[PDB]
Formats: C-alpha cells, structure tokens, sequence
C-alpha cells in the first residue's frame, strides 16, 4: 500500500524552504506490486511558459 | 443453434436461468465484505468491549 500524506501550508510567503514545524495526515492506499525502480512526472505542456 | 423456446412445452425446454458467483482471494484489501450489525452500548458497567 502507498499512503499520500499531505499538508497544505499557505503560511509560506515565497521564501525557499523556511523554518517551522508541521505534520501530514494519511489519505488513501492502493496495492499494485512491482519493482518500481524509477519515477517521473509529466507536465501539462500544452501551456508552456 | 437457436434454442427454440416453447412456452407450451413441459419441463426441460422451459427457460431456466443459472447464475454463477466467483470468489477469489486476490491480494486486494477488503472490498466485498459483510459484517454484523453493531449491538447497543452500555455505560458504567464492567463488560467485554
Ligand atoms: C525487479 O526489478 C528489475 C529491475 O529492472 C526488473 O527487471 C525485474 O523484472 C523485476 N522483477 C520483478 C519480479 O518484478
């Protein structure tokens, strides 16, 4: 299973990785089962800038 | 081959419907499960909870 922990944080002002503390909560799980070995993210390239 | 249904015919050739139910223990979370209904709740009484 893989759990997507996420904490939406709007306190940030725009600085690169500021200091603080937070915590993240589980959302959902789903089994697949594979030698993943790689990862990538595609981009919505139809609007490029 | 066409079945050739006969409404006036007796047993055998009359329409009989058979349905199947396939159960498998795949590596998946609890998906089709029927539990028991929860009984009432008691307070200030030493019971098994
Ligand atoms: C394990 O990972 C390797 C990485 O390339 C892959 O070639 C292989 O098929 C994987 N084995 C299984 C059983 O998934």
């Amino acid at each position: 299973y893989f759990k997507i922990y996420s904490k939406h944080t709007p306190v940030n002002l725009g600085r690169d990785l500021p200091q603080g503390f937070s915590a993240l909560e589980p959302l959902v799980d789903l089994p697949i089962g594979i030698n993943i070995t790689r990862f990538q993210t595609l981009l919505a390239l139809h609007r490029s800038y | 081959q066409s079945y050739g249904f006969r409404p006036t015919y007796g047993v055998g050739h009359q329409p009989y419907r058979v349905v199947v139910l396939s159960f498998e223990l795949l590596h998946a979370p609890a998906t089709v499960c029927g539990p028991k209904k929860s009984t009432n709740l008691v307070k200030n009484k030493c019971v098994n909870f």
